[PDB]
């Protein structure tokens, strides 16, 4: 509601810009030197349910 | 290639998209600690 | 079937069940109208704020289904209780553009905008009635000036980037969908079409790009197995080029040759469900091994 | 060259186009490869936005791995469009068809219409495309491509009437759930206790 929108503005301009990038996309090797054993436990718990 | 047999291609052919821009502007590089 | 589902049942499961499906909001007009006008005739007692949202979920499914003696039904009960209500407006516009006479429904909805200038149901209305009555590029057109003019609906982003997919313009529905996945980043839906928009684009540094996308979501749900197909892919495509180095060329293969092992698996402990499995296992297995031998 | 299917194809493309009426299909018909074409039976491939390829690669790949056990081949590609006033083949339609024309040297391009597509259907409606490399494209006006009319008829309105179609399972339920398969046993069953 306010109006003071230039000077919001202007700090919102000015805080994007002291925003660095940091890409969190390129720590992959984690995932790839891991175990899927989550992924049968949950297998199994699907399977008893039926098509109503 | 013909080592994959089936390989299905795909090709494409006023600036109102909001933010795709048709100039990619780089150069951008802010180094502020204060 | 119809009887005995109508034997062992509840109205609280109904009514249960139906909100469950109006929180999924899934497509299942048949079933939804089907359970309807039972609760509607059975019941009919209580319930009155929950029965005014049951009745226009009713009559939205029996617009889709084949019905409009029950829409009418409805539609004069919420008018009854109701006498001034947008929403009544806006779902009786919906059954006029259904039936006919699109421009009677168009200017019901310029008085509904005059009325009240913030409705984002009207002009989303509008916008459907013309991406159906014209071309595609005016309602993009006139979508992305709404948008401009909100900024506020992910709905309006999904539906752009799935006009956009038709048009084959993944260069557009790239940016929409990382628009939509900045708002959303625990969605592993929306990083595994992005991916896959990515990868149909083409190019070594796209097919890397997507490929990364395609591990990330793998590890936020380890449900989906669309997802490691599409790496698998990537990485075999990305062996296949010559542009490429070598040591990024034998940790991509390493990376095809886990996902290898991880279809093998996951094919394996499913054989134990049924007898009819193992043709499956073997078919993916010789599927597997062929790409094996291509790719050694 | 004459056109000609099992009424068990045409019955699946059908319900495979009933349980999702709202959004495009898609379907592959295999054939056996030893003037005419005879086809034995379709895979439904997927449904929703219907525009992506490498998802058509694993689907294509698979279906190969089938084909090569049980000494089948891949006859042609079908598709509906989603809007009742279209009857025109897509681009992406006419690439699959052309990849598939590069290994056979038959591929007929299936378009299901949706103006003529109620309980009762008349017999044929179907859209039968003939196209190649170069720029031939003729549709067939009408002839006839199945067996016995009055017996398909009857199974159609037999398995339409009783609400026993939505068993019918697709290449992306396989993935979602691997429990299903694609190869529709409990259809053939059917189609096989109803002769």
């Amino acid at each position: 509601m306010p109006a003071d929108t230039n000077k919001a503005f202007k700090t919102e301009w000015e805080a994007l810009e002291l925003t660095d990038h940091q890409w969190a996309l390129d720590d992959v090797e984690e995932e790839l030197m891991a175990k899927d054993l989550h992924f049968e436990g949950m297998f199994k718990k699907e399977l008893q349910t039926s098509i109503f | 290639g013909r080592r994959f047999k089936w390989a299905i291609e795909l090709s494409g052919p006023s600036l109102y998209p909001v933010g795709y821009l048709d100039k990619q502007v780089p150069d951008t590089s802010v180094q502020e600690t204060d | 079937a119809k009887v005995s589902e109508l034997y062992d049942v509840t109205w609280e499961e109904m009514r249960d069940k139906m909100r469950k499906w109006r929180e999924e909001n899934s497509r299942n007009s048949e079933q939804i109208v089907e359970v309807g006008e039972e609760l509607i005739n059975e019941y009919a007692s209580k319930l009155g704020d929950d029965i005014w949202i049951i009745y226009e979920q009713v009559m939205i499914a029996a617009l889709d289904y084949g019905r409009d003696d029950l829409a009418l039904f409805c539609l004069q009960e919420l008018r009854r209780q109701f006498p001034g209500s947008h929403r009544v407006k806006r779902l009786t516009g919906m059954r006029f553009e259904a039936m006919e006479r699109y421009d009677d429904a168009i200017q019901l909805y310029d008085r509904i905008l005059q009325e009240d200038p913030t409705n984002t149901a009207a002009r989303k209305r509008k916008i459907a009635i013309r991406k159906a009555q014209g071309k595609n590029v005016e309602a993009i057109r006139e979508l992305n000036e709404y948008l401009e003019q909100f900024v506020g609906d992910q709905e309006a982003w999904h539906e752009l980037a799935e006009l956009y997919i038709n048009e084959h313009d993944y260069a557009k529905a790239a940016f929409c969908l990382e628009e939509l996945m900045m708002t959303n980043p625990h969605n592993h839906l929306y990083c595994q079409q992005y991916a896959e928009v990515k990868y149909t684009q083409g190019g070594l540094e796209n097919l890397e790009l997507s490929r990364k996308y395609f591990a990330q979501a793998l590890k936020l749900n380890n449900r989906n197995m669309r997802a490691l197909f599409g790496l698998y892919m990537s990485a075999s495509h990305i062996a296949s080029n010559p542009k490429a180095s070598a040591k990024t060329k034998k940790d991509n293969m390493k990376y095809a040759s886990w996902a290898a092992s991880q279809i093998n698996r996951a094919y394996q402990f499913a054989g134990r469900s049924k007898k009819e499995t193992k043709y499956s296992l073997k078919a993916v297995e010789d599927m597997l091994e062929t790409l094996q031998i291509t790719q050694s | 060259p004459g056109v000609k299917l099992t009424t068990q194809a045409y019955c699946k493309m059908v319900l495979h186009g009933a349980k999702y009426p709202h959004c495009a299909v898609n379907g592959l018909l295999v054939a056996e490869k030893q003037h005419h074409t005879l086809f034995v039976d379709c895979i439904p491939l997927f449904h929703g936005t219907l525009a992506l390829a490498p998802m058509l690669e694993v689907a294509l790949t698979l279906i190969d791995s089938w084909c090569k056990d049980h000494s089948y081949v891949i006859a042609g590609y079908y598709q509906a469009n989603e809007r009742v006033k279209d009857a025109s083949p897509n681009q992406v339609a006419e690439k699959v068809a052309s990849r598939i024309a590069e290994g056979f040297s038959d591929t007929a391009l299936i378009m299901v219409d949706n103006t003529k597509f109620t309980m009762d259907c008349v017999a044929p409606t179907i859209h039968v495309y003939e196209h190649h490399e170069n720029r031939w494209r003729c549709r067939d006006p009408h002839h006839d491509y199945c067996e016995d009319w009055p017996e398909a008829q009857r199974i159609s309105a037999s398995l339409l009437d009783s609400r026993s179609y939505e068993t019918l399972v697709d290449f992306d339920n396989h993935l979602d759930d691997i429990r299903n398969d694609w190869t529709n046993p409990e259809i053939n069953k059917a189609v096989l206790h109803l002769c």
